[PDB]
RNA sequence: UUAAUUUAUUAAUGCAAACAGUAACCUGCAUUAAAAAUUUCGGUUGGGGCGACCUCGGAGCAGAACCCAACCUCCGAGCAGUACAUGCUAAGACUUCACCAGUCAAAGCGAACCUCAAUUGAUCCA
RNA sequence: CCGAGCCUGGUGAUAGCUGGUUGUCCAAGAUAGAAUCUUAGUUCAACUUUAAAUUUGCCCACAGAACCAAAUCCCCUU
RNA sequence: GCUAAACCUAGCCCCAAACCCCCACCUUACUACCAAACCUUAGCCAAACCAUUUACCAAAAUAAAGUAUAGGCGAUA
């Protein structure tokens, strides 16, 4: 999903990537309420990064 | 004084709202009754001379009931405001 | 370019515009809306009808 | 949605590959979703039913309907049985193929 | 229909708009208030949050309080904030039992008190509450004067109460002349307490009292308009004459 | 169940339900077997593992207890370290 | 009412609480009474009542896969022994015609090198 | 119109009980059982209906099913 | 061809806005004239009985959320 957003310009690489920044572009969509503490990152497309 | 408790639990009202009310919020339950539990002292500053209780001039510790009808009453005593803790150390002082 | 909604150019009572809801709901949302404005038997039909509409709504009918 | 940016060498790492430009001589036309992907997309109408669909198809959808066949057919090993909506503009086929029919329409330059 | 104004605002028109409009302001400053009273018969969270048992996380905590119910009998003394607790108890303090109702009413005494600024020995129907908060007010006088409108929860402790404001406010010859150096003393041991006399008036009355104080002041038996209309031609001849 | 409550309109939940089962994603519920922690003394090796398992629930228990929750219950969470977050999803499941 | 639950109310005690002391009445908490007050009064049944039964197992009706009623015909159980692997896990199955419950079990780890006709009981509490 | 008056309100009480439930036309459609303060009811099953996915269903004779009648079960083939 | 049958506006309903109202008469009212208010709702009803419990009514949008929580831990709240 990072990839993706990446490589379609969603989230910019040459800034930090913060939670502002994934939710800015449409990356994660977290609901504090409903008890959401953040994001976890995920080894699951650690093959191609 | 008969100090009671609620059986069941109020829901939290908001920060300026009132909470509601029903008849398991009016099922009590007693925890305490200040009537009896053991007696306590009030502190009088004696202003006569009376039996060695206490002397004149003097703070003492006295049983509630004969302090409440004899010495307030009377005026033999009067109470330990700070002011008159000044007032009477000021008249020692003086002596 | 979207500082008003269609719901806001509704004309209507205050309990129901921007709203749906069924029978029940829009009784208890006028009672909790303007039902201390309300003229006193009014109320007493209101509250006599959400009530009703509990027992009925919440008991009969197939689908239990 | 930012329109991507221009990457070097296609397709991309996660697989992305821009429309081909300039657009396929064919007789239809196939729309990227506004996110900028192939617009296949998996269905699931009971627990049982399962399809896939094409759906920003612009032109000839009796076109893209023979054209999948011709491409499915081996795939099955029969034909696929497909629903057409000229008005919606979307094929419905019975059977997951969205792997298969993604890389087709990348194939094509969709 | 609906009404424009709801019906527990009601109550709020009417002094806007009658003679309960044309009462000072202080006093309506204090009706409006009417805060709540001290804990006589619930213990109070000593705190705004709590980590509540049986899952260590902090949930608020209000302390609601218990309608206590006072007779006509209180309001003719003074109870200090206690009253009778009409509630229901469970049987054997166990839920699966009866549930049945219970009166808790207070212990009442005949008590004899002197307050200094009246000079006057009252006797009341006290309570043990009463005793203590005069105990730790220092004396009777002070207990009244510094216990809130609720606290105090007397019609007679108001009365009380405006009486000695009234006589501090006007520093009267209170117990005869020959002592002025002991009035003084008092006024200065209670000179904390000093309001204005247009204020110590109003002080603790209920609103049918204040309506009624306040029409007595504007009755105003009419003024004949031959007064009025020789005064205005007075007027207009004396402006002649300038003239 | 309280479909229409008198306080919001809503649907309610039976929290002996929420007590009991536990529901996984794909629609499964999960408890307990009726009896695992009494007698253990009096019953046998292998009916007291059968009893300790974790079991799955039928089609129609299934959708009842889908009615007698509300879909709070059936959202997907994303818990820290979950002993179930692999059993929330179905796979190789054909038809 | 000699059924269940209560004494909130009254009563007579006791204990404190509020007075007088000397070298009674009011309030709070307990108890036993009275008056009550609330509440209920299972099922099958060749009408209902009386009488008997109510769970589980073996046999017959039901002769040869499974099933199959009875106020049908008969016989039994509410455990007992032996050690305490009477461990732990896990493919695949059976199932008392639903669910709950019940039953078997290869392989694997750890080991010595169960008998049983029913032989029993859920949930919440504690 | 008294084994506990009458009136209003709660109140549209509650009713596993009775009674009733209004155009046309087609189609598919029938009596296992288990538990239950349960047999005048309900829930699960079976059956019934609809839509869906998919591939085998039904009927058979040969082989086969224990010692202490009529017939059933199983299915390779039709 | 009798009895009839037909009719349309008298008004009403729900909202919005806006806060509304000479005499006699509590004695046997409508009669010219004589020695004191303030105290928990209960219960039907749900729990397929009922005995703790059982929505709201006693001003409070949308969401948080039918969540935390309560509860013959059950109906339900
Ligand atoms: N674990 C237990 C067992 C019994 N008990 C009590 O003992 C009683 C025993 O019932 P009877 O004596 O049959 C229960 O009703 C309950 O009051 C308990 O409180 N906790
Ligand atoms: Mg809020
Ligand atoms: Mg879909
Ligand atoms: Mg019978
Ligand atoms: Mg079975
Ligand atoms: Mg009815
Ligand atoms: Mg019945
Ligand atoms: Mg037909
Ligand atoms: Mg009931």
């Amino acid at each position: 999903r990072l990839q993706y957003l990446i490589d379609l310009g969603r989230v910019d690489p040459s800034q930090p990537i913060d939670l502002t920044q994934l939710v800015n572009g449409r990356g994660v969509t977290i609901q504090p309420l409903k008890r959401d503490y953040g994001v976890q990152l995920v080894e699951e497309g650690a093959d191609t990064f | 004084t008969v100090i009671v408790e609620r059986w069941w639990k109020v829901p939290l009202a908001g920060e300026g709202r009132k909470p509601r009310l029903h008849r398991r919020h009016r099922v009590y339950k007693l925890v305490e009754d200040t009537k009896h539990r053991p007696k306590e002292n009030l502190e009088l500053i004696l202003t006569q001379s009376v039996e060695n209780v206490g002397v004149r001039g003097d703070l003492v510790s006295v049983k509630k009931s004969l302090g409440r009808n004899r010495l307030l009453p009377q005026g033999l005593a009067v109470y330990a405001s700070p002011e008159n803790k000044k007032l009477f150390e000021e008249e020692k002082l003086l002596r | 370019n979207f500082e008003k909604h269609p719901k806001e150019l509704i004309r209507g009572p205050i309990w129901l515009r921007g709203w749906k809801g069924n029978e029940l709901q829009r009784c208890i949302r006028k009672r909790k809306m303007v039902g201390s404005r309300m003229f006193a038997d009014d109320l007493h039909n209101l509250n006599k009808r959400i009530r009703y509409l509990y027992k009925h709504f919440n008991r009969h009918g197939k689908f239990r | 949605i930012p329109d991507p940016p221009k990457h070097e060498h296609y397709p991309t790492p996660s697989g992305w590959q821009p429309p081909r430009d300039p657009p396929p001589n064919l007789p239809y036309f196939v729309r990227r979703s506004r996110m900028h992907n192939i617009p296949v997309y998996k269905d699931i109408t009971h627990g049982n039913r399962q399809m896939t669909v094409i759906r920003k198809v612009e032109g000839d959808i009796w076109a893209l309907q023979k054209d999948v066949e011709d491409f499915l057919s081996p795939l099955l090993g029969k034909t696929p049985v497909t629903q057409v909506n000229e008005v919606t503009g979307t094929l419905r086929i019975k059977g997951y193929f969205d792997q298969e029919l993604k890389a087709w329409l990348l194939e094509k330059g969709f | 229909p609906l009404h424009k104004y709801p019906v527990w605002l009601w109550k709020r028109l009417q002094l806007r708009e009658g003679i309960c409009s044309r009462l000072p302001g202080h006093y309506l400053r204090s009706l409006e208030e009417e805060r709540t009273p001290t804990p006589v018969h619930y213990r109070p969270h000593g705190a705004k949050f709590k980590i509540n048992p049986k899952n260590g996380q902090r949930e608020r905590v209000e302390d609601v309080p218990i309608p206590i119910y006072f007779p006509p009998e209180s309001q003719r003394g003074l109870w200090g904030g206690e009253g009778w607790i009409l509630g229901q108890i469970y049987a054997n303090n166990d839920k699966l039992s009866k549930r049945l109702k219970k009166v808790w009413k207070p212990q009442l005494f005949e008590r004899e008190f002197y307050s200094e600024i009246l000079d006057k020995k009252f006797t009341v129907t006290v309570t043990m509450r009463t005793l203590d908060l005069i105990d730790e007010a220092y004396g009777l006088d002070f207990y009244i004067l510094k216990a809130s409108g609720e606290d105090l929860c007397s019609k007679f402790g108001m009365d009380l109460k405006r009486g000695m404001l009234l006589r501090l406010a006007r520093q009267d010859p209170q117990l005869h002349p020959e002592d002025p150096e002991r009035r003084a003393a008092i006024y200065d041991k209670y000179k904390e307490f000093a309001i204005p006399e247009e204020e110590a008036e109003w002080v603790g009355l209920t609103l049918e009292e204040a309506i009624e104080k306040q029409r007595l002041l504007e009755e105003k038996d009419p003024v004949p308009l031959f007064k009025i209309y020789v005064a205005e031609l007075i007027q207009q001849l004396q402006q002649q004459a300038l003239s | 169940l309280t479909y229409f409550s008198a306080r919001k309109g809503k649907r309610k939940t039976v929290k002996a339900v929420i007590d009991r089962f536990l529901r996984l994603h794909c629609g499964l519920w999960v408890r307990r077997k009726a009896g695992y922690k009494k007698k253990l003394w009096k019953k046998t090796p292998a009916r007291k593992k059968r009893l300790r398992e974790f079991v799955f629930c039928n089609k129609t228990q299934s959708k009842l207890l889908d009615k007698m929750t509300t879909s709070f219950w059936k959202r997907r969470n994303w818990y820290v370290d979950d002993p179930y977050q692999k059993y929330h999803d179905r796979t190789n499941l054909k038809v």
